[PDB]
Formats: C-alpha cells, structure tokens, sequence
C-alpha cells in the first residue's frame, strides 16, 4: 500500500545508511589512489589534476559527517542525489582535458563502470531517475570522450553495463521489499500464536483439574502430541486412595423452572452454580463435573491431602448455607441433600469425545447411593467418614425410615526465478559482447582467426541448452519427454550448481579474449579496446548471486586480472601502470558489492525460513485449540457464542437417548490392581461408540455426556433450517439408526471378549428440551427438560438389549416404517403411567 | 524425576501371561520356574488331593454306566465309610482313613473303575499320590519337589511371580483357567511380550467340568482359536506349550483309547517329514503329538497375516529337565520378541 511500503524504507533504513557510508568511503579512496597516482607517477608538471581530487576527498569525508546529522533520516535520497550529481559532474571534468596526442580510454571508462554501479546499487534511487542519470551519463560521457565503428562499439559496452546495472538494481530492491514481509508475517504469528496458546490453556482448564494440567502444558509426553494431530487406545489412570466424595441434588427442580422462558432458567442456575465453584476454590476441593439438577466434587483426588474429609464435609456446609442464601436472594423454594463418603477412587478420562476428568469406583457408587439416602438440608456421611473425622461436629444418627450412617447438620523473487533471469542476462550480455568484439573487424569483411569463432558458437550453444532447461523448467511446456529433465534436475545440487555457475559466470570474458590470439599491441586502439572490454567482462560477475561471495570474486580475480598480468609483460609502457591500478579498484568495488548481495540473499533466505516454521506452529496450534473447543461444546453454541456472552436456548423438538451397561458391575472385579485394567476395557467399548460419531451420516447427533457406563447423546439441535430435500422430523430417525448401530456396535465387542458379554439398555424420547453452557472461563454444555428426564426414566425401566421407546416417539417413529410392540404401561414421575414400546420384536 | 528409570526397567521386563484351559498345566509351570530361579499347608491339600482322588473312585464305581463291581467284595464297609466323609468341611485324616484308602487302593475293582477315568472328572494325580500318601500316611514326612509339582490346586484370580535369570526379568502371570474365569484374562492383555499357550496333550479322551459334554481338547482348541484371533492379540506372538507329554505316551502305549474315536482325522494322517522325536520312542506316539501339534498349527495358520508367530514346544511339566531345556530355548525366543518394538 503506502504506509506499509514506507514503513518498509523505515526498516530498511540502517542498511541504506551503511551502504551509503561506503560508498563515501570508496569514492574518497579513488580520489586517493588517482591523487598518488598524477603525483608522483604521470602528470607531475600541472596540478590540475590533483587538486580536484584532494578537494572531493575532503568533501566525502564532510558528507560522512553529514550522515550522522537527525536531518538524514528522512533526506537520503535527495542527499544520494546530490552526491552521485556531484561525482558524474567531477568524473565528467576530469575526463574532459584529455585527449591531446596523456590518459587512456580504459582509465575513464573504468571511471565511467564505476560511477554507473555505485548509481545503480548503492545509491538507492528511484527506478525511473537512477535509470535517466545513467542513460545521461553514458551519452554525455561518450559525447565529451569524443574531445564509424569504435563509437558505436563503445555503446555496445555502455548497453551491457546498463543491462547489468538495471538487473542488481531490481534484484536488491525486490530481496529487500520481500524480506520486510516475510519479517512482518512471522512477527504477527508470534502474537496470534501467544492468543492462541491462551485459548489452549483455557479449554484445557476447563475439563481438567490444575495439576494434571500444568502436567500437560510441559508435555511430559510426547506421544499425545503426536496423537491429537496400537492394540489398546491409550487411557489415563490412577487407582488413588483416601479421598472424599461429595454429591448434592437440588430439591424441587422441577417447580423451580416451571414456566421459565429457557434463558432465565440457565442465568438463575449459572448463579447458583457459580456460587458452588466459589465454595470449591475456598475449601479446596476440586469438583469433578456437574449434571442435570446434580453437582459432586472429591476432596484432593490428584493431591494427596491430609484433611480431605474435613475439606468434604466443610465444602458440604458451605452448599447449605449457599442455598439458603440463594433461597431468600432469588425467592424460589429449593434446598439441598448432600452425600459425602471416603475411600479409594481411580480417577482419569475414559472416552475420546467430549471426554472429561471423572471419578470412578464403588466409593462413588456408595457416595451416590448416600445422597439419595440423604434428607434435604443436611449432609448424610458413613462410617468411613466419621472414622477419622474427630467428631467436632452437630453430629446425629442417621437412620433410614424404611450401615453406621451419620448424619450433620452444621457447626518476482522466487528462488529459481532469479536463476531464470540471470542465466538470461548472462547469455545477452555474452551475447553482445561477441557482437562487439567481432564487429571490430572494419578491415576484413569476413573474420580471419579461427578460435574465436570456436569458442564463440561453444559457449553459445552452452549458453542455449542451459537457458533452454531453465525456461521450459519454469515455464513448463511437457513437449518432448522429461524424465531426463527429472533426473537431470537433481544432479544439479549445491556444488554441481557451484561448477556449472562458474562457467556460466566466466564465458563472456572467454568471447573477449578469443581476440587476442592476432596481435594486438601494435595498434593503441585495439590494445585500449581489449583492456575496456575486458573491465567490462570482469564487472559483469556480480549477476550470480545465488552462488558464493568468494567463489565469484576469486574467479572474476583469475579470469579478469591474470590473463592481463600474464599480458603485462608483453611489450605497453606506463599503460600497464594505470591499467593494473584501475582493475585494482575495479575488483576492490566487484569484491564489496558482490559479498553484500550474496548477504542479502542469505538473509532473504533466512527470513524466509523462520516465517515459514512460525506459520506451520500456528497452523498446529490453531487446529489443536479449535479441536479442544469444538470438543468442549458444539458448533452452533460456538458461534452464538463468539458473538456474545452466554448461551441458552429453547428447542421446540429433539430427541435424546440415555445408554446403560447393565452388566458392568459383575465384570468390575477389584483384586486385581484396584480394577483400572476393567476401565481400560470400558474405555476401548466408549471409543468405538465415539468412532460412530465420526460418521458423515452421523453428524446432526451430539453427545452430551457419558456418566459411568452410561452413554447420553441427543439430535435435533444442529438442523436450525427446514430443508427442502428433508423431512421435519427426520433427525429422530437417524437418532434412532444412531441408537440401532450402537447396539450393533455392542454386539461387535463381545466377539472379542472371551466368555463373557456386555449388555445395554437405551430408552429414547423426544420433546422440547432447553439446551445451556453453564461456566464462564470453565464451560459445559447440557441441556436439562422434561424430555431428558422422561428419556431417563425409558433407560432405567429398560430391558437390557432391546431399545425402550416412549409414547409420542412411538407415535412419530411408527409413521416412519419402524416395527414395535407394546411393551406395557410404567409410572413416570410427573406423567403417571405411561405406554412404552420396545423396538426388538 | 525418578520415573524414567522405573519406566525403562517396566520396558526392560518380560511379561509371559499363560494362557490355556482348565488343568493344563499353568501353576505347575510357575511352581517349576520358582525351583528353577528362586510352608505347611502344601502337607494338607496334598491330603486332600488325596481324599479327593479316593472318594471320585469310590463314588464312580456305582457311578459308571456299566457298574464296575468289587473284584474283593469284602471292602463295602469301607466303601461306605469312604462314602460317609464324601461332603464335609474339615477332616482331621485319622489313620483308619489311612488304612480304609490302602485296603481300597490294592483292590482290583478299585483299580478298574481308575483305569476308565476318562469316563468321569478325575484329577491328574491319583496314581501317584495313592502310592505316596501310602508312604507319607504319617506327618513327619516333608514332601518332595516331585511331591510338590504333583499337588493340584485350583487356580482362581491373576496371580504374579517375578524372577530374573542371568540378569534378565521375568515377569509371568499365572492365570486360572476354568470357563467362569475367563472373563478375567483381558486384564492381562497390556503390553504383554509374548502368550506361553499351555495345552493338556493327553486329556484328547476327557471332557470339561463345566457341561460334561465337550471334549478337553476341543475346548482347548476353540480356546486357542479365540485367544489367536483377539483384537488385542493381533501383534502378538504365542508360545504354545503342550503340555503332559508323557502322560500321553503311556495313554497311546495302552492302546485302549483311539485318537481317531475321537478326532477322526487321524486315521488318515501321516506324520511329517520335518518330524524329530526324541530317543528310544514309538513312532505312533510320535504321530499322535504331531497330529495334536498340527492341529493347533492349523489355527495358527490360517490367518495372522505375518504378524504374530506360534512356536509349538513338547513339555512334561512334572519333570525339571525338559522344563529347563524348553524354557532356555523360549529364553531365547522371547528375547527376539521383546525386541520386535
Ligand atoms: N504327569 C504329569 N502331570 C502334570 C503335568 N503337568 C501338570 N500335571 C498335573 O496336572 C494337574 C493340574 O496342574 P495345574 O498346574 O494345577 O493346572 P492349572 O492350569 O493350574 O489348573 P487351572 O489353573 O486351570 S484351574 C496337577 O495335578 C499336575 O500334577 C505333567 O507335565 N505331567
Ligand atoms: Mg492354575
């Protein structure tokens, strides 16, 4: 945009300074070596020369104190021009008084190839006006050299000087835009991973007790975090001894959400319960889960506690006196019963969705048994509390009105894209430079040596294949057959890359001096002419920047400067002189510049690398967190609730199924260690129930909860739109095929046990219900109704491995084609007798 | 943090779970394992393996289908005595018991209602104990460790025994294997290394207590061919003892009773041409334990599907040697199978 690209100059600042110093410091150290130069070697009889030089000296090393001014940092480019003006106006007028037989072409034009990279490269200016001070300079530079053919030869070189200018100019501005952004990206990702890892913890919170989450943020293992990305699933569990279990029932639920309108039913209990959370984080008991009209908590089941009983029965006090204060608050008639018994508990998750911290043993059967032993008010302990509670309570005797029980009531730039387009550069300019050094023949018509010509169609046809595998790698033309391509392409890795880089680097100054074979040092213009073309050839190595800094330097060293200390002797007096000082500075520049591009690739590279490995951790992240949160509630209570605060609704239909193991307890045995082998069992039994849930014809259907052995789940809730290919009430028939299925899953599990089988009872139901989340920074959601608890009752009164249907489910599956038989008439609490059905005939 | 270690030595054990139906042989190969790598109540339920044993003969006299009579008719008041203290709690064993079960043990009725008990439950160490019990009819007696393996008491519940030969752990779980306590074994079946399978060989003629009308070896099969083909079994390799080898001799040797009467496949079968008996041996004794051996292998093989083995051993439980040698050969293999992960 524009804030964004020119918040990318302000991060690119600092280099731009830096390559701005040296370039200061390079200019001023011509004007040293050329001032040492005209002073002692040539040009001792005027000063005109040095004097010049010396005061551009002085004015660089002002510029240099002129960088370190606060009036730089938004003045570079305006600075950079009026520097490269000065050095094309000075380089101009030291040029200009030559040319009366002094100083050479190749000196000037060394001059020339200088200025036109430090303007292209380091100057950092635009593209238009670094392009249009170039071009200016190569024509002003060529029309005051002149005071049919060696002219336009001289363009030729200026052409390839400006090819290669444009192309590092373009190349170092795209690397430093597309840097910028891969930095931008990996540093929004930390941030959006830092939310993300926030989310993760709080749903992690949300299902487990503290310790054994702050186990889990460490990751002590390693093979969960492989597995939410062989013989038995995995499971956790610890068979823990003395802990204190708590259960306590509102009393009268039902007229207390009589004809609430299903929101304000879900804000009065959120309170109530909230309220019971507050009591937990007092007394230090951590509570386990909380179900229909029914809360339960233990006491230190992860943590060995010494007081846990009396943490139990304090937590069980501090319910009755919330609930009284909630029945003179909130004006509705409830109390409650509580049960609180000790013992040994093997605590852990059985399931894979929706799965949650639980307790399980017959401590918390026996717990269970002695709330609904309980009276209203008071909380109704066993002897195995009162064994060691030291009795500083309102203790009573706790007998029943029908076991020495108490009770208590209180107290661009892809990077095989730039090696398309510098093998492009690299052949054009190899190209014209051939051109150049051929069309110098103005005195035959026709070329005379025979090795030139060789080496040129040579390394041409070389230059040709390579650009062909290149642009038809790229741009993909399938043609003829590529599985030669395929093989070929991989041999080229990084050293192979190195060696055919360094003759695809070297070849043009091989076209240059193919030439020099027929003599050349008795004319001056063929000798001056080999030496600028050969500079030019020498300054063309940058292009490859993909290879190494040291590798090319070296090789434009050898292949730009031996040949010609090789031809230094060759006798071409004082030219010599000035020729090897003018390829000292030369390859001084190509040194420095080819080394920073290459840095700035490692960088790009770098960059590019670590805002890959960032975007891949929040991609993990992200799908990690978003699996724990459509594990903790559904999707639809997921977006009402992005959207907001709490949820609740009024559905006017659905249907629910309860799923009991009958025969589970005969098969729990305790002998062996505490039983937890039993719960693996049952665990592997819960997951293929779960494994029906990832079916696509099973995805309107919920599971609610398991409780124990009991497998909760219910439909009707997703399907907000009455579908023209569907029908009104068709989630009861795939709730009821869920239900058939889960029977025939049970059949399939007992194939695998070995003289013994499991049996289940479902009862099915459906009706408007109330769905809800209950915590805020814990959540569950559950719906509560009549429905549910019609739908209970068809599962306790079940006959065990036959569905058990009630009356207007009867009345809307037998409409469907199902078959039936009347089964009898059962008592309902709050219905009376009722007509149930059985599906199994 | 102390649990890497002990989760590395849980990694470095070998938990050998037995398997195998009722009576095979499973306690008397962890009582053989603790004489080979490792006090009063041994004497007592030798006694009762001994009241046991005379009462099950003296009841099947009248209690087969052609009553086999007395040979010495002049022992029914013993008989009737021995009938008297069939049902009760406690048995002090006075010396007249002493004596009523020698003067029934020489009769010759007596004798011929034992040799057909394959006709009725009779437990696997009369013949012995009958003898000995004569030898050991006083207390001051301290019993054998051939007295000790021959002692049959039944097995209820996961049982563990750990032992370490030439620093290498052991851990093996002999299990009960009665129909009812079947149901237990899946407790069993974590992380278990490897299944040593324990089969009665000689039991080819009797049937099981539970219904009385299913063959041993039938029920060991169908046994072998659930445990084979469990779900959590399927990467698991079985060692498949065999288990009262001689026992099976001597029953071949007596010719009366026919492996074909039984399982009729074996009129037509042949032993195998990789078949290598051991020395001084009837080579139709050899063709039964092949033919019993090729019958679990049947069951091995047809599926598996190259996940898990079966290693077919010979055994005799009773005898420490073949225990020993067997043992170090599935020393050897189990040491492949725990390194297999
Ligand atoms: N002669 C002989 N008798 C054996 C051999 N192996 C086991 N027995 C006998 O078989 C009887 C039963 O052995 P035992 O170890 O108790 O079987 P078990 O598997 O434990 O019985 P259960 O656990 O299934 S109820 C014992 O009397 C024992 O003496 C054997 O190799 N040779
Ligand atoms: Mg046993």
């Amino acid at each position: 945009s524009v804030n964004l690209e020119e918040a990318c100059m302000e991060r690119c600042f600092p280099q731009t300074q830096r390559r701005f110093r040296y370039a200061l410091f390079y200019i001023g150290f011509a004007c040293l070596l050329w001032s040492i130069y005209f002073g002692v070697h040539m040009k001792s009889k005027l000063i005109v020369m040095v004097a010049p030089a010396l005061c551009f000296l002085v004015v660089c090393v002002g510029f240099f104190l002129f960088t370190f001014t606060k009036l730089y940092a938004r003045h570079y480019v305006w600075t950079s021009l009026v520097l490269t003006l000065l050095v094309f106006a000075l380089t101009l007028a030291a040029q200009f008084q030559v040319l009366t037989p002094c100083l050479s072409q190749v000196g000037s034009f060394s001059m020339c190839i200088e200025v036109l990279f430090l303007l292209y490269t380091v100057m950092h200016l635009p593209l238009y006006l670094s392009l249009i001070l170039g071009v200016a300079y190569s024509v002003l530079f060529e029309t005051f050299g002149y005071h049919h053919w060696e002219l336009l030869s001289r363009a030729l070189l200026h052409l390839c000087i400006h090819a290669i200018g444009i192309h590092l100019f373009i190349m170092s501005q795209v690397r430093s835009r597309s840097t910028f952004l891969k930095v931008g990206q990996s540093i929004m990702h930390g941030k959006d991973l830092e939310v993300e890892k926030a989310l993760k913890e709080r749903m992690i919170h949300s299902v487990m007790p503290r310790i054994i989450a702050d186990d889990l943020m460490k990751q002590g293992d390693e093979e969960s975090e492989n597995s939410v990305k062989i013989a038995f699933r995995p499971f956790k569990m610890q068979q823990i001894e003395e802990v204190s279990i708590l259960f306590a029932d509102i009393v009268g639920f039902t007229k207390m959400s009589a004809n609430k309108s299903a929101h304000a039913l879900v804000g009065l209990l959120n309170d109530l319960f909230g309220r019971f959370d507050r009591l937990c984080e007092e007394t230090k008991c951590e509570k386990i889960s909380t179900l229909g009209d029914c809360y339960y908590c233990v006491a230190g089941c992860p943590e060995p506690r010494a007081d846990h009983a009396y943490c139990c029965i304090e937590m069980g006090l501090g319910m009755i006196r919330a609930i009284e204060q909630f029945c003179q608050e909130k004006k509705e008639m409830v109390n409650m019963r509580v049960g609180v018994h000790t013992g040994t508990v093997l605590c852990g998750i059985l399931g894979m969705r929706r799965f949650k911290f639980d307790v399980w043993s017959n401590d918390v059967n026996l717990a269970n048994l002695m709330e609904q032993l309980g009276v209203a008010g008071k909380v109704h302990i066993s002897e195995a509390t009162a064994k060691y509670l030291d009795d500083r309570y309102e203790m009573e005797d706790g007998k029943v009105t029908e076991l020495k029980t108490y009770l208590i009531a209180g107290q661009f730039a892809s990077a095989t894209f730039s090696s398309l387009l510098d093998v492009l550069l690299s052949t054009t300019v190899f190209l014209i430079l051939s051109i150049t050094c051929f069309l110098r023949y103005g005195a035959a018509s026709t070329p005379p040596p025979p090795a030139a010509l060789a080496v040129f169609g040579a390394a041409l046809l070389l230059e040709i294949l390579s650009l062909v595998v290149s642009v038809r790698m790229v741009f993909f033309l399938e043609d003829v057959m590529t599985c030669t391509k395929r093989l070929l392409e991989w041999i080229a890795g990084w050293l192979p890359r190195h060696f055919i880089g360094a003759i695809l680097v070297s070849l043009p100054a091989l076209a240059v001096y193919s030439h020099v074979t027929s003599e050349f040092e008795t004319n001056i213009h063929s000798t001056m002419f080999t030496g600028s073309a050969v500079l030019t050839a020498v300054v063309q190595y940058c292009n490859f920047c993909q290879l190494s800094s040291w590798m090319r330097s070296s090789l434009a060293t050898v292949v730009g400067a031996g040949p010609l200390l090789l031809l230094l002797y060759v006798s071409a007096s004082l030219i010599g002189q000035e020729v090897i000082l003018v390829f000292f500075l030369l390859l001084l520049l190509v040194w420095f510049l080819n080394r920073e591009f290459e840095v700035s690739y490692r960088l790009h590279y770098h960059g590019d690398v670590e805002a890959d490995l960032h975007r891949t951790k929040i991609q993990s992240m992200r799908d990690q967190a978003d699996w724990l949160l459509r594990n903790i509630i559904p999707y639809h209570v997921a977006e009402q609730l992005k959207v907001s605060q709490t949820y609740s609704k009024n559905h006017d239909s659905g249907g629910v199924i309860f799923a009991s193991i009958v025969n589970f307890s005969e098969f729990y045995e305790e002998n062996y260690e505490g039983g937890k082998e039993c719960y693996r069992v049952l665990n592997e039994l819960i997951g293929d129930f779960d494994e029906l849930l990832s079916k696509p014809d099973y995805s309107s259907i919920e599971k609610i909860k398991t409780i124990g052995a009991t497998y909760m789940a219910a439909s009707g809730l997703n399907a907000t739109q009455c579908r023209d290919g569907s029908h009104p009430q068709e989630h009861l028939q795939i709730l009821f095929e869920f239900a058939k299925e889960m029977m025939r899953v049970v059949d399939d599990f007992n194939n695998n046990m070995l003289w013994f089988n499991f049996k289940l009872r479902v009862g099915f139901n459906h009706g408007p219900l109330t769905a809800g989340v209950i915590g805020t920074t814990k959540l569950l959601y559950d719906i509560w109704g009549d429905t549910v608890n019609i739908a209970s009752r068809m599962d306790t009164t079940g006959v065990e491995c036959r569905i058990q249907v009630s009356e207007e489910s009867y009345r809307v599956l037998s409409k469907m084609g199902y078959e039936f038989d009347y089964r009898g008439t059962v008592n309902v609490k709050g219905k009376g007798q009722m007509k149930t059905y059985l599906y199994p005939k | 943090k102390q649990l890497q270690k002990d989760k590395q030595v849980y990694r470095a054990t070998h938990r050998l779970l037995l398997l195998g139906a009722g009576e095979s042989g499973k306690s008397t190969i962890v009582k053989q394992m603790r004489i080979l790598h490792v006090k009063a109540t041994k004497v007592q339920d030798i006694k009762n393996n001994l009241k046991e044993a005379i009462e099950t003969i003296v009841a099947a006299m009248s209690n087969l289908v052609p009553p086999v009579e007395l040979a010495n008719p002049e022992n029914q008041f013993r008989v009737d005595y021995i009938l008297s203290v069939m049902n009760v709690p406690d048995f002090d064993f006075p010396p007249e018991f002493y004596e009523h079960a020698k003067a029934l043990w020489e009769d010759e009725g007596v004798r011929a209602c034992y040799e057909r008990s394959n006709e009725y439950q009779l437990i696997d160490c009369a013949q012995y104990f009958l003898d000995k019990i004569d030898v050991i009819k006083q207390d001051d007696y301290v019993p054998s460790d051939q007295d000790l393996l021959r002692c049959r008491v039944l097995t209820s519940g996961i049982f563990e025994t750990k032992f370490q030969v030439d620093k290498v752990n052991f851990h093996m779980f002999d299990v009960g294997g009665q129909r009812d306590e079947r149901r237990k074994w899946i407790q069993c079946f974590n992380d278990v290394t490897a299944i040593i399978f324990v089969v009665a060989s000689s039991s080819y003629n009797m049937v099981i207590r539970e219904d009385n009308q299913t063959n041993r070896l039938q029920e060991a099969l169908n046994l072998f061919k659930s445990i084979w083909n469990n779900r959590w079994l399927r990467t698991i390799s079985v060692i498949l003892f065999l288990n009262k080898q001689d026992l099976l001799a001597e029953k071949v040797l007596a010719g009366k009773s026919k492996i074909e009467d039984y399982f009729p496949e074996f009129a037509r079968y042949t032993t195998p041409e990789d078949a290598t008996p051991e020395p001084g041996e009837d080579p139709r004794v050899t063709r039964a334990k092949y033919f019993i051996r090729d019958e679990f292998l049947r069951i091995s093989t047809a599926s598996g599907d190259g996940r898990h083995y079966c290693y077919p051993h010979f055994t005799c439980a009773v005898d420490t040697e073949n225990i020993r040698r067997v043992f170090n050969d599935c020393r050897d293999i189990i040491q492949r199978m725990h390194l297999r992960q």
